[PDB]
RNA sequence: ACAGGUUGAUAUUCCUGUGCCAAUAGUAUUAUGAGUUAGAUGGUAACAUAUAUAUAAAUGAACUCCUUUACAUAGGCUUUAC
RNA sequence: AUUGGAAUUUUUCAUGUCGAGUCGUGUUCUUUGAGAUUGGAGCACUAAUACGUGUGAUACAUUUCACAUAAAGCUAAAUAUA
RNA sequence: GAUGUUAGGAGGGCAAAUCCGCCGAAUUUAAGCAUAUAAUUAAGCGGAAGAAAAGAAAAUAACUAUGAUUCCUUUAGUAACGGCGAGUGAACAAGGACCAGCUCAAACGGUUAAUCCUUCGUUUGGUGCAAACCUUUCGACGGAAUUGUCGUUGAAUUAUUCCA
């Protein structure tokens, strides 16, 4: 029924309303269905659809808003910090593994490779 | 035995809930099942 | 000239001197604990030569083992092998006591930290104590360092149970090269898998 | 005394803890239900095995506006909570009989 | 029973003279990040380390050395009085580490020397390298 | 924590009745007895004493010393209850 | 447009240097191709400094000559994969 | 050396075919059996990786010598080892695959450690819708280290010639 954009559209007081509001109506289809009544089963699977929808467009924009909380200044929170493998967390830097020696250094420069031609 | 462990109690009654038969509508789009007396839970 | 001044003092050993300061800094390792931090090494000059940098992330920890070797595992007599076998009082196997220190430390406080080496600084006749040097592999300055930095490779978790070290350099038989080496020199697994393999063609 | 650069992780998603909405599932149908509303002044209700009495009685309140005297439960074969509940005697069982159904 | 040269680093200069001798090498203390700064902006000294104080003596360029006992390793310098007898050198063995490293502008020192001074206060240096 | 009742199936647990127990924060009021113009009393004694809706409340620190918890077997005698 | 570095090439001058309870030897146990001891290991005794000392597969002494530079460290590739 | 729920970090465990270490048997063979044999195999305990380890000479040669490692073809079922019985058993050369070098350490540099790091920051680039990464020099303020970090690979001095 509902759709992610309507709801990307919403304030957070706006969007937590229908949130409360689903919940209470998807009750009130639960409680129908433990009663002996038949009359609106089949449309609890589409409100429970529908509060998914809900969190996770309420989920989504909290979480960047932690991020725009969190923008630069080095360190996010250890779990929205990267997650990766822990081997390439581990791993060096390219950049550090680049890097050589002053000797290393004028040792390179002064000596690359050329390429090369015959007659 | 007549006492009784929260964890042991549930699962007895998820394998009594397993153990009821087939819904006889998924035969017009029953393999396994257990006896109390010559069947027991093996727990 | 101060290191080479030092080498030599130490290198006759037998001097009233250096029995007097050796039995006393020995008399303290008795006392100590098993496996224990130092702020900088004993010997500078055998530490620095065995690879030691006076950089934040290179530490020192002093280590404990027994002397001696020790009788093989048993019910209570021996075991009933063959007429030949008897690991009765001894067996003398392949870890020499440096490698065995290297060890203890390795798996008890390495892990976080890495195992370079480690040399002797002293003995009497019931315990030998090491220093071993060890290196963090997390910290900056080693990470940003090109010299050492290979260390920082994750090949180099637990170098010593590898037996990379100068200790299992030594008894993998790693610094004897030529005919003395012949039937080790690619390793003792991998000599002994060559020689062993059996290597057929499809049209033989 | 601790007081870090950043807390572990600050996760502002919404709580997975449990809500009014089940923590309470349904009122029981049985004919056993029915003579307890009618005769006792108690309504009882289906609840989640996790559930906890004091939360039960909160959630009750909270979503029938109604107060209890005591709220006796039970671990279910089927495992779920079952409750029953005695209302106090100024609100009547009834009326929210009437209400839910 | 103590061998004479493990011995020899109880054995010290007068105390008060000691102090008076420190706060004479103190004037002729090292440079620091400021002075760095004004010697390339605008248009002798204490020396440490003892492979460089080794270095020193081996070449003569010493004139007097300030040897601590305080230091945990001793034996890295217990060569150098019997060295610097044989090099014919005045050296002072004195008792406290941390004050010959705050006279080097650190938190410690092994060694320390005032290898040759201006005439006029090479006198009170001759004055203290005959007490030495 | 008991007695009676009750269900198709549970009841020391549901229901009716009667109780019992532990906690029961801060502040301000109140009533309850004390003590004051800083700690009650009797009894020779063994010992006893607050009957307030309610036997509540009978100064006491550190540091100490006891006691209950807390105990075998056998044989008779005896008292109460069913 | 500054600053800096490097390689050869002359001529002088510096001819310094090279990892020790380790090697070695003895002994013991193990191991191998190692044989009057190949590698390992335990223990005992324990070195020499580069015109040194480690090698040149039968123990040794005495002497050649050739070749290497231990006792610190790292390193892609071909190669292996049930 | 203690102590800290101080501030920042790391390790633990799993998975295992191939890989690397340890520790480590016997059935079996000899028509018996003890040395030898199975076998430095299996099991056990550990460590790694997409390959690992090994690797830049305390090497092989005795030639007209070669010249890091690994692998193959081979030497070779041979020298050799063995109750010289049963049985075991290499390496070098040659033909090739393929090939890559190097740095600590001493030594050298004191009218000045020329080093290193954390925290705070700050701007010359570049992507991407957005998340976000990636380059980028410049200053602080803390520390660390002289019980030795950084530079240098004999020393100057000439001419040449390149690179930043």
């Amino acid at each position: 029924n509902v759709k992610a954009y309507e709801l990307r559209t919403l304030k957070k007081k706006e969007l937590l309303d229908k949130l409360d509001e689903l919940k209470k109506e998807l009750s009130g289809l639960r409680i129908s269905k433990a009663l002996g009544n038949s009359a609106k089963n089949s449309k609890i699977h589409g409100v429970r659809k529908n509060v998914a929808r809900v969190l996770t467009v309420y989920n989504q924009k909290r979480k960047m808003e932690l991020r725009q909380l969190y923008k630069n200044k080095k360190f996010k929170p250890y779990n929205l910090r990267k997650k990766l493998t822990k081997n390439k967390r581990l791993q060096l830097s390219p950049k550090q593994k680049a890097a050589m020696t002053l000797r290393q250094k004028k040792k390179v420069q002064n000596f690359p490779q050329r390429k090369y031609l015959v007659v | 035995g007549s006492i009784k462990r929260f964890r042991l109690k549930q699962r007895l009654g998820k394998c009594r809930r397993q153990n009821r038969p087939v819904p006889h509508w998924y035969r017009l789009k029953n393999t396994k099942r257990r006896h109390w007396r010559r069947t027991k839970l093996g727990l | 000239g101060a290191y080479k001044y030092i080498q030599e003092i130490w290198k006759k050993k037998q001097s009233d001197a250096m029995h007097f300061l050796l039995r006393v800094r020995t008399w303290e390792y008795r006392q100590l604990p098993v496996v224990h931090r130092v702020s900088k090494p004993s010997r500078p000059d055998k530490a620095r030569r065995l690879g030691y940098k006076a950089i934040q992330g290179f530490v020192i920890y002093r280590v404990r083992v027994r002397r001696g070797d020790r009788k093989k595992r048993v019910k209570k007599g021996i075991v009933h092998g063959k007429p030949k076998h008897q690991g009765v009082h001894k067996q003398k196997s392949t870890r020499n006591l440096k490698s065995v220190a290297e060890g203890k430390v390795g798996k008890s406080i390495c892990g976080n930290l890495r195992v370079l080496n480690s040399y002797w600084v002293g003995q009497d006749a019931v315990y030998k104590y090491y220093e071993v040097i060890l290196v963090d592999p997390n910290h900056n300055a080693v990470r940003n360092n090109p010299k050492i930095n290979w260390i920082c490779n994750p090949v180099h978790k637990h170098r010593e149970l590898r037996g990379l070290t100068s200790a299992g350099k030594k008894y993998r038989g790693l610094r004897v090269k030529g005919h003395l080496s012949a039937k080790s020199r690619p390793s003792i697994r991998a000599n002994w898998k060559r020689r062993q393999l059996i290597k057929l063609r499809k049209c033989r | 005394a601790r007081n870090p650069k950043c807390p572990r992780i600050v996760k502002s998603c919404h709580s997975k803890t449990l809500d009014k909405y089940g923590l309470i599932k349904y009122p029981l149908t049985s004919e056993k239900a029915m003579k307890k509303i009618e005769e006792i002044n108690t309504l009882v209700f289906m609840c989640d095995k996790r559930a906890n009495k004091k939360n039960i009685k909160k959630s009750v309140k909270n979503l029938f506006g109604i107060e209890c005297d005591k709220v006796n439960v039970l671990n279910t074969l089927n495992g779920d909570k079952k409750a029953y509940v005695r209302l106090s005697g100024e609100h009547d069982a009834l009326e929210v009989a009437n209400k839910i159904g | 029973k103590v061998p004479p040269s493990i011995n020899q680093f109880n054995h010290t200069l007068p105390k008060s003279q000691t102090q008076d001798l420190l706060n004479f090498l103190k004037a002729y203390k090292p440079e620091s990040k400021t002075d760095k700064k004004q010697r390339l902006l605008n248009k002798l000294f204490l020396k440490y380390g003892i492979n460089h104080i080794t270095k020193l003596v081996e070449n003569k360029k010493a004139n007097l050395v300030v040897i601590a006992n305080d230091v945990s390793p001793i034996e890295l310098v217990l060569f150098l009085p019997a060295l610097c007898r044989l090099k014919e050198v005045p050296y002072c063995i004195v008792k406290d580490k941390a004050t010959l490293g705050k006279l080097v502008h650190k938190k410690t020192a092994t060694a320390v020397c005032l290898e040759s001074v201006k005439k006029e206060d090479q006198e009170k240096l001759d004055y203290f390298a005959k007490v030495c």
